[PDB]
RNA sequence: UAGGGCUGGUGCAGGCGUGGCGGAAUUCAAUUGCAAAGCAAACCCGUUGCUGAACAUUACAACCCUUCAUGUGAGUAUUGAGCCAAAGAAGGUGUCAGCCCAUUACAGCCACGGAGCCUACGCGCCUCCUCAAGAGAGUAGCACUGUUUGGGAAUGCAGUGUCAAGCCGGCAGGUAUUUGUCUGCCAAGGUUAAAUAUAGAGUAGGAAGACCGAUAGCGAACAAGUAGCGUGAGCGAAAGUUUGAAAAGUACUUUGGAAAGAGAGUGACAUAGAACCUGAAA
RNA sequence: GGGGUGCCCCCACCCGUCUUGAAACACGGACCAAGGAGUCAAACAGACGCGCAAGGGAGGAGUAUUGUGACAACUCUUUUCUCGUACUGAAAGGGAGGUGUGAUACACCCGUGGCGUGCGCAAUUUUUUGCCCAACACCG
RNA sequence: GUGUAGCCCUCCCGAUGUAGACGUGGCGUGGGGGUGAGGACGAAGCCGAUGGCGCGAGCCUCGGAUGGACCCGCCUCUAG
RNA sequence: AACGUGUCGCGAUGGAUGACUUGGCUUCCUAUUUCGUUGAAGAACGCAGCAAAGUGCGAUAAGUGGUAUCAAUUGCAGAAAUUGCCCAAUCUUUGAAC
C-alpha cells in the first residue's frame, strides 16, 4: 500500500537502457583517467617543440 | 551487498513475503500516478491537499541571475568580521568596515540584538536593520 | 598543517584512556556501597517443604 | 543509560543555551558557594548570536572546535566523562542538560498535510506543482 | 553499475593518521604478523646514508644489521601457488606482506 | 615530550634523536580504518558485462 | 619476449612459434670447459653436436645428435634408443634442456655467432 | 599514551594469536600460561607479564618489566632456575610482578616438573629399545 | 639593400619507419620403501648437541596361521652448503625452479630506407616574385493550410496567393494593436585545424580483468555460419582426439572362417589398450 | 554405547496446490544427473553506523608522480556550484530579541515573554522548598 | 561481560501456530584483501552395516584391495 | 517348491563430478591506419609424389623474385633448403561488368 512519499518524477520512459532490441542511448567515463594523462603529455610535447615561447 | 537482503532468508519459503492469496502480480492499481481522481482520490487528497488546480500569473523567459539577493541578519554579523577585531569595537572608536557584496550577501535584515558595532556596506536594507545600527553606533552605506 | 588546507589531529574522546586505573584508584573507592554478608553455603540433606508434616 | 542511546536521539545543545540555563541557577547561590558542572551526553557546538559569556565548566563527549576556542578564551574549561568520574564522582554538584529535537525537518513532516487543523508539511518534489489557490485550503484549526 | 565509491575528504585523512598511530605500539605489530623480535626500538629510524646505496649486497647487509631480515625471510617462505580459478587469471603466487621503507621522496 | 633514537645503517649503534610527532598519539579508530579501506578498495575495479 | 603477465598470451606464442623462433627455444649449456674457452653459457643445439644427458631415464648418456625434430621439441641421440615388440630399434626423444654440449660442430657461420655472443671487455 | 583496555579491545576478535578450531578459542601466545584467550593471560598485551617454561632439564622463567616496552630486544628477561627447585620458589618470584597470577603460576610450574621427569622417562625407553634394533641406513649432519 | 626551401630547377644534412643482435649466478653434496627424516616450544644459544614404536635379521599386501615369491616412475620435494640481483617477471622443461632454457636493459649496436612528414618557416647555387560611393529580391515580410517545438494572440520549416525598404533604412529585444524613444547587430554567396563520437565497422599492434570455465562463455575452445532443413525469403546443430614422460600402440604360441578368446610381452600403474584422465546416480 | 537385518504388541489415509472446507470420484505428480526464478540503475522517505557543524559537500578540470600507478596524494584573498542558516504574497513588494519608561518614540544589554505539569542537582526535617533540561498544554 | 565451547553460582516467570514481521560471535557455495598451515611417506573429486559431535542447517575422524596434483582453517570484502 | 523381496562383495550400462584451457566476454591505449573501371567485395573452377575436407596459391598455381637469419622437412618417399618480413612479378571463368 502507498503511504505519505512524494510523487514520483523520475522521466526514464524512453528506451535508452540497451537490451536485447534496443541500441541504447547512454555514456560512460570509464576513459577519464587514460584522457587526463593523454592531454598531459600533448601539453608538455607542445611546449618543447615551441621553446621558448609561451 | 547481496548477502544482506531478505531474499537470503526466503530460500525456502516459497512466497517470499507475498501471500499465498493475493499473490505478487504485476502492475495492480495500474502504472506511476495513475488513477489520481478515480480510487486513489483519498491518498491523494489527504497527503498532497494542491496537486490538482492552478495558481497565479505566468512569467515567461525567467532569468534567475536577475533576482539574485541573498539576505543576512544583524545577529549573524560578527561570523564576517575578522578574528580578533570583534569584542574591542566601542561606540566613539575606529570600528570594522564590512563589505556585503565581497562576502556573497545582498540586503541586510534586522532580527536578533546586535553584538558589536560597525560599518555596514550593502545593496539593500530593512528600516528596522537601520535603526537598530544607528542605536548601536554604527552606520549603513549603501552601494551598488 | 601545512601541506593539508586547515587539517588538524583531531581531539581525543577521553584525557586518559586506562579505565581500569579509575575503577580501581582511591577516589572512587570511597563512594563505593559496603560489601554485605552472604549465606552459607548449602550442605548435603535437602531441606524440608512440608510445613505440617 | 543515555550513553546507549542512538546519534538521533543524543541531540546537540548550543552554548548560548548553556551559559542562559547556568546564569538562571546560579543568581540564586547561597554566599560561599561554587557554580555546578553542566554534563550533557552529546555534541557542544558554538552560537555566534552570544558572543558574551562567562567561564563555564562543560563536560560532553565531543566539542566543535570553534566552542573549544570560545570557551577557553573566556577563562572556563573542558572536561571529559573520564575526568568528570574522578573529580566528581557519583555527581555531585552536577548540572544535567539535554539538546533539543522538536525543531527537526522530519518531525514538520509527521501527519498528514490534508486533514483540517493538521500544518503538517507536505511531502513535496516539484514545489511549482503543489500551489494551491489561498480559497479550497483546509481549515486551519479543529477543537 | 556503480564501481567506485566516493569519500569524505576528512574521513581518509581520519584514517591515515589512526593506521600511523598504531604502527607505533609493539603489540599490535606483533599480533598483525610481523616478526620484530629483533628490533632495537619501534618506531625505527635510521641514517639517511641507506638513499646512497647501488648494490642489492649493501641492502641485504644493512637489512641485516638493523634486524629486519626475520620479516623478509618469513615473506620469502610463504610464497606459494594461488588455491582456485585465480591460478588462471594472471594471479598464480601469492606471498604475505613484509616490512614498508619510507623515503623523503622518489629517489 | 620523548625521544627517539636513530640508529646506524652499518653497525649497532646510535647516531643521534629526534622527537617524537604528534601523530604517534593521535587517537586509533579501527572502525573508521575498517569502512575507509573497504570502500578505498573498490575503485580500483575493472568493468565486466555480458553480450 | 614470450613472457608477460597474461598467462593465455604467453602459452599462445610459444606453441605456436615458427620454425626459426623455435630454434633458440631449444638451447642447451655448455660444459664447464667449453665455457672456459668461449665465455659463453648456451648455445642452440644443431645436428651433428656431442651432448651428455644430466636429467631423466638415460642419466649420463653420451652421443651424437642425429636430429633436431623442431615439430615435437626434442632431439635424437645414437645408442639412445629402444626396442619394439618386433625387434626393431626405434630413436626416443629428449627435450634440449635436460642435457649439455660437450664438442661443437664448427663452421664460418657458428664461429662468428660464438664470437658476437662473448662476454668480454674492451 | 594507549592503555591496554583499548588495545585488547583491538584485536579482541582478530589476532594473529586466537586459534579457533572446532569453535574452541584456544590462543598459540608463546607468552600464555594456559593458552586462554581471555586477556589477564596474553603476556604480549600485558605491560607486566611472567610465563614459565623448561630448557633441557631445568625451569626457565621469563619475565616482562613494565620498563623499556618499546624496545623489543630489552622487553624479556631470561632466568634458568637450580635443579630440583620447589614450586613454591617459583610462585614467590611471579607474585612480585604479577600478583593475580600467583595460583596459576603454581599450577604450572608443578605441570612442568612433571613433564621433565616424563620426558627423560620416556626417552631413555626408546633408546632401550632401539639398541636391540638394526635399521638400514643412518644419516649424519656433515660438520659445520 | 633583403626575404620566400609553399615560385621553379639542381645538390647536400639529421629524425620519424622496418628488421635483426647484445646482460649475472648450483643441474652443488647426500637415495630408489622404511633418516633425500626429525627434536632442542617468541629471539639467542645453534657454524651446536641428541636420534628411530616402518627393521626384535624388515614392515605392508584382505577369514586365521606358517612358508615361498613379487612391489615403489621422473628430484622444480626435504636437509646442508653457496652464488646473482640497476635482473625476484608471471612462459617452457617427466612433481612446487632467481642460479636447466628462453626472458628481464639501454639509466646501447648494426643493416635497408623510393616518396611523405619534422628540424634558425634545416643548409648552398641558378632563375622568378615580392618588400566620393556601395555592401547579395519572387529575397525578407504578410494571409490560408499542414507539420514541428517548452515556445504559450502562433519556436522553426513546407505548399499556394500576395510581395518590400534603403532624402527620417532593415532585423532582434519571449502577451496581441497603433504611435514615440533606447540598446545590440547588418540576412538573403563561399572556405576553415584543436578540444567531441565510434551504441553489432575495418588494417596492424599493445595493456589488461575481484568476468565465464565445455548444458557456462559468441551460434561456433573441434574440416562452424559447417553438417542438416525449406520452392524461396530464411533457419541452423551436436562434438574438449584430456592414453601415456615417452607409441615403448601388445612381436610370438595356441583355439577360431572371421570377429575375438586363452597365454606371453611393453610400461611404476593395462581395472592407462586407442576417441583410452577421474568414472557418480537411475 | 553405536550400526545392520528380521520378528512380536501398539500407533499410523498421498504429497504439492487453490479453497469456508482435500485421503478425495478436484488439478500437477515413471526414475536419475546437470541447469532453474526479487536483480542493476535513478528520485525520495524512515530506522541504524561514521565525519564535521551554522555550516556541510563537491563535480569537471588542473599540479606533482613502470612505480601495489585506471590506485593513492595535493588544489586556501573566505570555491567556481549546490543544500542549509528566513519566511511570506497571485504579484508589485516586504521581512521577525528582551526589559523598563512614555503614547524608524526614548534609555539599557550576564541573557530563559508569562503560566501549568515536568529527569536530575542544590537546601532544610525525620517533610517542604529552589533551579528547572528535554517534551506537552494555555495565553500574549 | 547483548550475542559462544555462553566469566561463574543461585532463584522466578513464559514456551503450540497459517498469512506476515524481526533476530542469530547461526549453517553451506564461487571469487578479492590479510594472516596461518597442509601435499608424491599422496591434493581435489568419488565410494561406505566408519563412528563421534550439534535441537538443526551441518562439521570432523576412519577405511578404500579409489585417485594422481593441488588445497584448506580464521578475520573481513564481494556475488550469475 | 518356483516366482518375488532385502542386505553385502564384485561386475555391466552411462557419462556426472574434480582438476586442466592455444576459446569467449568486457574495458583502455598507440599509428606515415580506410576499397573499386590501373576492374573491387562476393561467387565458380582448378593447382602437392602419394592430397577427401580445411589452409595457401592461379596454367610462373601448398608457389617465382628480394632481404634478414643460418641447416633442415618429417607419416613415408624424395633431396644433400626452411622460417620471418617485403619492394619486383604472375594472377583461370565471372561479378558495378561495359
Ligand atoms: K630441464
Ligand atoms: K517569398
Ligand atoms: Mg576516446
Ligand atoms: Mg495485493
Ligand atoms: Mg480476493
Ligand atoms: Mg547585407
Ligand atoms: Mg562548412
Ligand atoms: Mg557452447
Ligand atoms: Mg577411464
Ligand atoms: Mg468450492
Ligand atoms: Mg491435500
Ligand atoms: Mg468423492
Ligand atoms: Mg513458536
Ligand atoms: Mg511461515
Ligand atoms: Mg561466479
Ligand atoms: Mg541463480
Ligand atoms: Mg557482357
Ligand atoms: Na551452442
Ligand atoms: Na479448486
Ligand atoms: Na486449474
Amino acid at each position: 500500500p502507498k503511504g505519505n512519499n512524494a510523487i514520483p518524477h523520475v522521466h526514464q520512459r524512453k528506451h535508452w537502457n540497451p537490451c536485447s532490441s534496443q541500441k541504447g542511448n547512454v555514456k560512460v567515463f570509464f576513459n577519464q583517467p587514460a584522457q587526463k594523462q593523454r592531454r598531459r603529455r600533448l601539453r608538455l610535447l607542445k611546449a618543447k617543440k615551441i621553446f621558448p615561447r609561451p | 551487498p547481496t548477502r544482506f537482503k531478505k531474499t537470503r532468508h526466503q530460500r525456502g519459503s516459497t512466497f517470499c513475503g507475498y501471500g499465498r492469496v493475493g499473490k505478487h502480480r504485476k502492475h495492480p492499481s495500474g502504472r506511476g500516478n495513475a488513477g489520481g481522481e478515480h480510487h486513489h482520490r483519498i491518498n491523494f487528497r489527504k497527503y498532497h491537499p494542491g496537486y490538482f488546480g492552478k495558481c497565479g500569473m505566468n512569467h515567461y523567459h525567467k532569468k534567475k541571475n536577475t533576482t539574485w539577493k541573498p539576505t543576512i541578519n544583524l545577529d549573524n554579523l560578527t561570523k564576517l568580521m575578522a578574528k580578533d577585531e570583534a569584542m574591542k569595537a566601542k561606540k566613539g572608536e575606529a570600528l570594522p568596515v564590512i563589505d556585503l557584496l565581497a562576502n556573497g550577501y545582498s540586503k541586510l535584515l534586522g532580527n536578533g540584538h546586535l553584538q558589536a558595532p560597525c560599518i555596514v556596506k550593502a545593496r539593500w536594507v530593512s528600516k528596522l536593520a537601520d535603526k537598530k545600527i544607528r542605536k548601536a553606533g554604527g552606520a549603513v552605506v549603501l552601494q551598488a | 598543517s601545512t601541506v593539508k588546507s586547515g587539517f588538524m589531529l583531531p581531539a581525543p574522546m577521553l584525557t586518559s584512556t586506562d579505565v581500569t586505573r579509575i575503577m580501581q584508584s582511591e577516589e572512587v573507592r570511597r563512594v563505593l556501597k559496603p560489601k554485605k554478608l552472604q549465606p552459607k553455603r548449602p550442605s548435603r540433606y535437602r531441606q524440608p517443604t512440608n510445613g505440617i508434616r | 543509560k543515555r550513553l546507549l542511546k542512538s546519534r538521533n536521539n543524543r541531540a546537540p545543545i548550543s552554548l548560548s543555551r548553556i551559559a542562559v540555563c547556568m546564569r538562571r541557577r546560579t543568581v540564586w547561590l547561597k554566599k560561599g558557594k561554587k557554580s555546578p558542572i553542566a554534563v550533557i551526553v552529546g555534541d557542544v557546538l558554538d552560537d555566534v548570536r552570544m558572543t558574551r559569556i562567562p567561564a563555564l565548566r562543560i563536560c560532553a563527549l565531543r566539542f566543535s572546535k570553534s566552542a573549544r576556542e570560545r570557551i577557553t578564551g573566556a577563562g572556563g574549561e573542558c572536561l571529559t566523562f573520564d575526568q568528570l568520574a574522578m573529580m566528581a564522582p557519583t555527581g555531585k554538584n552536577t548540572m544535567l542538560l539535554r539538546g533539543r529535537k522538536s525543531g527537526r525537518e522530519s518531525v514538520k513532516h509527521f501527519g498528514a498535510a490534508g486533514v483540517p487543523g493538521s500544518h503538517a508539511k507536505p511531502h513535496v518534489s516539484s514545489r511549482g506543482k503543489e500551489r494551491q489557490r489561498s480559497s479550497k485550503r483546509r481549515h486551519a484549526f479543529r477543537h | 553499475r556503480r564501481w567506485h565509491r566516493k569519500i569524505n575528504l576528512h574521513q581518509k585523512r581520519f584514517a591515515v593518521v589512526s593506521a600511523l598511530a598504531a604502527s607505533s605500539l609493539p603489540a599490535l605489530v606483533m599480533s598483525r604478523g610481523h616478526k620484530i623480535e629483533n628490533v632495537a626500538e619501534v618506531p625505527l629510524v635510521v641514517e639517511d646514508g641507506v638513499r646512497a646505496y647501488e648494490k642489492t649486497k649493501e641492502a641485504m647487509t644493512f637489512l641485516k644489521t638493523v634486524g629486519a631480515i626475520d620479516d623478509v625471510n618469513r615473506v620469502n617462505d610463504s610464497r606459494q601457488i594461488r588455491a582456485g580459478r585465480g591460478k588462471m587469471r594472471n594471479r598464480r603466487y601469492v606471498a604475505r606482506r613484509g616490512p614498508m621503507l619510507v623515503m623523503p621522496d622518489n629517489k | 615530550r620523548p625521544s627517539v633514537s636513530v640508529y646506524s645503517a652499518s653497525e649497532d649503534k646510535v647516531v643521534g634523536t629526534c622527537s617524537l610527532p604528534a601523530v604517534f598519539t593521535a587517537p586509533i579508530r579501527h572502525d573508521v580504518v575498517q569502512f575507509v579501506h573497504t570502500n578505498m578498495a573498490k575503485n580500483s575495479r575493472q568493468p565486466y558485462a555480458v553480450n | 619476449g614470450i613472457k608477460c603477465r597474461n598467462r593465455r598470451k604467453a602459452r599462445r606464442a610459444h606453441f605456436q612459434a615458427p620454425s626459426h623462433v623455435r630454434r633458440i627455444l631449444m638451447s642447451a649449456p655448455l660444459s664447464k670447459e667449453l665455457r672456459a674457452k668461449y665465455n659463453v653459457r648456451s648455445m642452440p643445439v644443431r645436428k651433428d653436436d656431442e651432448v651428455r644427458v644430466k636429467r631423466g631415464k638415460f642419466k649420463g648418456r653420451e652421443g651424437r645428435v642425429t636430429a633436431c625434430y623442431r615439430l615435437k621439441w626434442v632431439i635424437h641421440i645414437d645408442k639412445v634408443s629402444c626396442e619394439k615388440a618386433n625387434g626393431t630399434t626405434v630413436p626416443v626423444g629428449v627435450h634440449t634442456s635436460n642435457v649439455e654440449i660437450t664438442k661443437l660442430k664448427l663452421n664460418t657461420r657458428r664461429k662468428a655467432i660464438l664470437e658476437r655472443k662473448d662476454r668480454s671487455t674492451k | 599514551t594507549h592503555s591496554t583496555d583499548l588495545q585488547w579491545l583491538l584485536v579482541r576478535q582478530n589476532s594473529k594469536f586466537l586459534q579457533k578450531r572446532n569453535g574452541i578459542r584456544l590462543s598459540s601466545d608463546p607468552f600464555n600460561n594456559n593458552a586462554n584467550w581471555t586477556k589477564r593471560q596474553s603476556g604480549f598485551l600485558n605491560t607486566k607479564a611472567a610465563v614459565i617454561k623448561t630448557k633441557g632439564d631445568r625451569i626457565l622463567l621469563t619475565t616482562k618489566s613494565g620498563d623499556t616496552n618499546n624496545k623489543p630486544k630489552l622487553m624479556y628477561k631470561k632466568t634458568v632456575m637450580e635443579p630440583g627447585v620447589k614450586s613454591s620458589v617459583v610462585k614467590r618470584a611471579v607474585a612480585d610482578i604479577r600478583p593475580d597470577l600467583a595460583k596459576m603460576a603454581y599450577r604450572r610450574a608443578r605441570k612442568m616438573a612433571c613433564t621433565i621427569t616424563r620426558m627423560k622417562k620416556v626417552c631413555a625407553a626408546r633408546k632401550e629399545r632401539s639398541s636391540k634394533m638394526h635399521f638400514h641406513r643412518k644419516t649424519v649432519r656433515p660438520k659445520r
